[PDB]
């Protein structure tokens, strides 16, 4: 068997950080990474106001609060509120010291550089951990569905991504990186409810409407077809309540959200939709590998999780492929937190021993280590 | 500069090791381009003044 | 649950459940079907014997498919029938665990201390490789769906392998294995995959440590720094010279000239007689011996454009062509000549004026005073 | 009397201008914009679509489409598009009075050469086209007959060996990795720093980096510890929206991929282990002036330091009695073009043109028996 | 007791098995691939070195190496690997238990012979030894003691004349094309119909075609008349990505480099005149059985329609006073095999074994007065 491990895995993605322990089946704290500071005159002296909340309490008072994501489309924009995350997640989390347990984090594909050697300096100066290593996230996601052949397509809050593997080996050359995902969908739900008179605008509003598409949106089979269903009866539309007791009825927009990562130009962008970037994916792999990669679509992340994208990207990549070959689309119900899952088999694993960065190397090294080590 | 110092090192080196024995202490001259002594010039056919310059 | 295992069952749809995975083997079809209520290490035990099965048992000629509840192929509802409805899966505890790790016994045979010995090296899996020493003969004995591996050293006598063969069939009748046991003889380097799952970390020789390095299959130039040594400049004057211009060039030539877009003969009163600024095709015929032969000679000028020994190049092909391809070519340029070409005039010395023709001057006037070297 | 005309149609760049002439008159990229938003202002002047120079100066608010890939054409109706622009808009002249030499790559399908004939005599209805291949041109215009020629534009990368104005058809190669794939992985290589290019405009902005800021190192690895001892390598590009970037050791990355083709995930071999194995596969007599006589062409050999560090590579690929040359005219971005206007300029080429009449009595044919 | 191995060492097709069979129990490619990317995925069975049929299964992530060129063995580490290879994985035996038969290429070096001597006895440790020659076993698997055989496999095609049971050395002959020509031809004619295949991943792609879809027209140009005309001999193929491609003329274009080696700038013989240029080298009173033996053996004899085509180019050159037979069996690319596995299984072999003693108080030299 494999031995055991007090290693911690910490997915911190762009819009929540699943925080757990190497050799759980599910992540133990998963929270949403945002950094809320007060923007009205206090008043009433007392009561432990404090300068700045951090995760799900910022939920519970973001009337009175701005809210600011310091990783933006993958990229950590500012350290202080992620260093104020990373110890949040540490020690009011976990409720564990960081000196004794070696940390295992994420980051998507073709980030700067800098961001790698920011990760290693603050891992390793600031919260003195003995160990530490960077992953790619669709390769945990490979890992967690148990298969060693597969192209995969892990779309999050900030970053859409393929990357293709056949048995071990992965092909850097045909990697690509789209940057469309959740935030730039409900960006574009707060610009087409303002076609019902829903005027959303603040930060807060943003995460209400996020939640009215993580509670309502669906993808279409065919589009057309659809908005003529829509446009010819009242079935389609469906009731949501805001927490002020308001309540809102959308009909064609529960399927117009999500059609942006299929057509991207709703949003001005000129790039191709997913099933076109995972066909061009399979294209750059060389020609005796392509049977393997039709049949061994997995899916990963949240936004993967709208009911019938499997269909319709079924549908998409089998209209684009030729007629002989079978397509098959992994879509296992705990897509969701399979980032998580891949890095709490890859930190228990006993081959991975030999490959976490020490802090005598980090020493000898200086940041730069983390790009011979990982990847 | 490299090419020139190794050159005439090299051209030091080719003076001593020629079978034919000669004197030497036969001189090494630097000679730059568009400066060039009627010495070094007498040995081309057809020599142009204004060929280098544009 | 951390001890994964595989034992064979019988080939029909009673003996699936949902809680396992599942590995179905027809030769050169390997079929990998995962439970719904299946963990992450079964899956990965899965992929990982399906993946051994193909690689060492049948040399890569095989095919491995991943199914899972829904997505059966045709292959196997026609070996095992209609899907029925599947009787669930126990969740996975820690006493099957316990149940994994007492399946097989590792057994020593050694003529080391002077006579016949059989001991038991272990009965607790996950196994040692270091424990399978390489002058005596193993038997590991999962003997409960019948499987006996008989595994031989590279340096153990011969009387070790017969007697290590011959307990491998004594372990049937004794514990009362059922009459289907296959008594499998390895040798080292040469291991079953199925024999390789009791064992902790199965180490092949040539494997993969980290991420591992790429061969590339093409390299740069890496030459080593060395001295350069002067003496090798005048001694070793090697030189070929010509090859078949013996003749000293009395001949019978044609000289043109290339003026714009076209060529015209010069004056025969005039053979060495070249301008500077010009192009010039020389054709010339061996009368001697040597069969015959003929060649053709491109002169380009030193002051001459691009438009002219452009010209020149394909006119030069052009009549090399049409002349049936049998001349040969020599391109010269100014001050380049060979000794062939300066003896084609028969003493003459080579003059070369100043100027020539063009497309918008035509020909230049000479000069009132003119100097000559 | 008649003028014929000389359009070299490149994968990235039209060479197009009238034969005799020492320069190409109009010289364009071969792309076709399309408009991609919303138009709001009505009247104006707003067009379907956008060719050569005014989509460059459009290419804000278009898509660009490259009718060339790798050397093929794979949209016909756009490459009319191209040669209705080159003939009636920048060089303005009718086409059915001016024979017309086209230039090819060598070792395409043959189905392109009828089909440029199908468009040339029913379309524009020229009196009389031709077919070259693109290295003998650029071996003529440097006033050789003999040697080798790599060429390497936009869409492939061709080594070329030609003995007596013949080109040897046992010992071309082809390697598809040009300037475009160099374009690419600089887009690749540039999200390191942290900039993000993926819009077609954007490739043309990289495109332009690559041209203004990019050399062959003379040995590699030397000078990427150069590059990460120090920071003397660094130069800074302004772009069109003000923004200042700043490039280091992606300045010598780029190229290098010409000479180590794994960067962008490729088996096979370098330009210079392929002129190596063209020069191997000739007879053995012949050997001694190919080594001597290896021109370059094409825009893609324009890159400070590319001849030194191909005759390095031959030179330790070679044996030691061998000399070689490599030959680098500054004119080498035209020199098909040169070759072309020479070549097509001749009292004696008016025989070898494909006329009208036999056209039309041997059907898309012809091209393969009289252009070799 | 023990039962010998024979183990027939091809430059593209390694066959192997027990003796006393009436077919090799392995056949497999000797090839050793190596991994050009990197394992991400680790602990999941990575190798640095695949080896064999396994490296023909994922052969898209690997690059390719034949340790064995032109029926020499050249890389001799990597053909360890082969034989490591044949031995533990593929035949599941231990090598010390068994005697080992090997073929070797006619007009092979001594010291090749040594080498695999001194690697057979001192690597594996093998009880006993033998080496034989590769076309007197094919003329003893076809029952003869007196013929001409034609053996052409992937490497090298050998002509090889043998009387009373014996080789004549000094009329062997050897002809370097065979059947990685004729595909790497096939890769070469395959560009005009727009398919490229420039990977040595592909290259079995092409291979496969090759073996699938080819024949030995019995006419040329009236086959070359009918494909151009007609279209009633073009057909499909489908690749493993899913694309079909489809095949005229090249069907039978690509055999012919056997009969005209300068389709490929070869300046040597067709396969029908070399035989009779070895022919001529022998005696004058042995030639009529000799031309009525014409043994042909290897894989690339294996098309359609070759027997028929040598018939006619042997009746055509040869005196019209003779009979000429062409002998073709339908396993003669195992027939090498088939002669080994008689002669290993013998009642008089087994003093013709070389034992480990014997290369003991001998090194590795008694194999030249054993073997002959
Ligand atoms: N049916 C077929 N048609 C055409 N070619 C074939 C056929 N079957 C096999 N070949 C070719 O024959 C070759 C293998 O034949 P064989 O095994 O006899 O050769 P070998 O022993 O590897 O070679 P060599 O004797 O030159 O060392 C390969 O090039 C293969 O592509
Ligand atoms: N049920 C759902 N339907 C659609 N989208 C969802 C659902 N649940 C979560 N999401 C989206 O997934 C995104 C984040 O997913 P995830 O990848 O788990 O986080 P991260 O991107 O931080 O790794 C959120 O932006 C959210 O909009
Ligand atoms: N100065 C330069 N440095 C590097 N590359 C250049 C330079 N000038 C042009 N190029 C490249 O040359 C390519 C076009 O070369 P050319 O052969 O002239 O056109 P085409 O390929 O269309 O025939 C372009 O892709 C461009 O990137
Ligand atoms: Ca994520
Ligand atoms: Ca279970
Ligand atoms: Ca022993
Ligand atoms: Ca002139
Ligand atoms: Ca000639
Ligand atoms: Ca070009
Ligand atoms: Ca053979």
């Amino acid at each position: 068997d494999e031995d055991e491990t007090t290693a911690l895995v910490c997915d911190n993605g762009s819009g929540l950080v699943k925080a757990g322990f190497a050799g759980d089946d599910a992540p133990r704290a998963v929270f949403p990474s945002i950094v809320g500071r007060p923007r009205h005159q206090g008043v009433m002296v007392g009561m432990g106001q404090k300068d700045s909340y951090v995760g799900d309490e910022a939920q519970s008072k973001r009337g009175i609060l701005t809210l600011k994501y310091p990783i933006e489309h993958g990229i950590i924009t500012n350290w202080d509120d992620m260093e104020k995350i990373w110890h949040h997640t540490f020690y009011n989390e976990l409720r564990v010291a960081p000196e004794e347990h070696p940390t295992l984090l994420t980051e998507a594909p073709l980030n700067p550089k800098a961001n790698r050697e920011k990760m290693t300096q603050i891992m390793f100066e600031t919260f003195n951990v003995p160990a530490m290593y960077v992953a790619i996230q669709a390769v945990l996601s490979l890992y967690a569905s148990g298969r060693t052949t597969g192209i995969v397509l892990d779309s999050g809050d900030g970053v859409t991504h393929n990357v293709p593997i056949y048995e071990g080996y992965a092909l850097p050359h045909a990697i690509m990186r789209l940057d469309l995902a959740g935030r730039d969908l409900t960006d574009y739900l707060m610009k087409i409810l303002t076609e019902r008179g829903y005027s959303f605008v603040t930060t807060a509003e943003r995460e209400i409407v996020r939640d009215i598409k993580e509670k309502l949106c669906y993808v279409a089979l065919d589009f057309e077809n659809e908005m003529a269903t829509a446009a010819s009866s009242s079935s389609l539309e469906k009731s949501y309540e805001l927490p002020d007791g308001q309540v809102i009825t959308i009909g064609n927009e529960r399927f117009r959200c999500p059609e942006t990562l299929f057509q991207p130009s709703f949003i001005g962008m000129e790039s191709a939709g997913i099933h076109e970037t995972t066909y061009n994916s399979i294209m750059k792999c060389d020609i005796d590998i392509r049977k393997d990669l039709y049949a061994n679509n997995v899916m990963s992340g949240g936004t993967t999780m709208y009911p019938g994208i499997a269909d319709r990207m079924q549908k998409e990549i089998t209209a684009l492929a030729p007629s002989t070959m079978k397509i098959k689309i992994i879509a296992p119900p705990e897509r969701k937190y399979s980032v998580w899952i891949g890095g709490s088999i890859l930190a228990s694993l006993s081959t991975f021993q030999q490959m976490w960065i020490t802090k005598q190397e980090y020493d000898e090294a200086g940041p730069s280590i983390v790009h011979r080590k990982c990847f | 500069e490299e090419e020139k110092t190794e050159a005439l090192t090299s051209a030091k080196r080719y003076i001593e090791t020629d079978p034919a024995n000669r004197d030497r202490r036969t001189p090494i001259t630097v000679v730059k381009q568009g400066f060039e002594p009627p010495s070094f010039v007498g040995w081309f056919l057809g020599w142009d003044d204004d060929y280098w310059s544009v | 649950r951390r001890v994964v295992r595989a034992t064979e069952v019988p080939v029909s749809w009673e003996s699936f459940n949902n809680g396992d995975c599942f590995i179905l083997d027809l030769g050169n079809n390997i079929h990998q079907w995962c439970g719904s209520n299946s963990n992450r290490y079964e899956r990965l035990k899965a992929t990982q014997v399906s993946k051994g099965i193909r690689d060492n048992e049948r040399s890569g000629r095989a095919r491995v498919h991943v199914s899972e509840e829904g997505t059966e192929p045709e292959a196997m509802l026609q070996v095992l029938g209609p899907k029925p409805a599947l009787p669930a899966g126990t969740e996975d505890t820690a006493k099957e665990d316990a149940a994994n790790r007492k399946l097989a016994k590792l057994y020593k045979v050694s003529n080391g201390a002077g006579t016949m010995s059989v001991s038991l090296v272990a009965d607790e899996n996950p196994f040692a490789q270091g424990a399978l020493k390489s002058e005596d003969c193993f038997i590991l004995d999962h003997g409960k769906d019948g499987k006996i591996f008989v595994w031989k050293g590279k340096q153990a006598n011969t009387e070790e392998r017969k007697a290590a063969l011959k307990t491998a069939s004594d372990f049937i009748t004794k514990m009362d294995y059922p009459k289907q046991t296959q008594v499998s003889v390895l040798p080292e380097g040469g291991e079953t995959p199925l024999f390789k799952q009791f064992f902790k970390n199965w180490r092949d020789p040539d494997q993969t440590d980290g991420l591992g390095l790429s061969y590339l299959s093409s390299h740069i130039a890496n030459v080593e720094r060395v001295p350069f040594d002067a003496a090798t400049l005048h001694t070793s004057t090697a030189m070929a010279a010509q090859h078949g211009m013996d003749d000293d060039g009395t001949g019978q030539k044609q000289i043109w000239r290339i003026e714009g877009s076209n060529k015209v003969p010069v004056d025969p009163a005039t053979y060495g007689q070249f301008y500077g600024g010009d192009s010039y095709i020389i054709l010339y015929n061996y009368r001697h011996g040597g069969r015959q032969g003929q060649i053709i000679y491109n002169w380009q000028g030193a002051q001459s454009t691009q438009d002219e020994v452009a010209a020149s190049a394909i006119l030069t092909a052009q009549l090399d062509e049409e002349l049936g391809g049998t001349p040969v070519q020599s391109r010269v340029v100014q001050g380049k000549e060979p000794a062939h070409l300066m003896s084609l005039f028969g003493g003459k010395p080579m003059i070369i004026y100043k100027g020539g023709t063009s497309r918008e001057g035509g020909q230049t006037a000479p000069a009132s005073t003119r100097l000559f070297q």
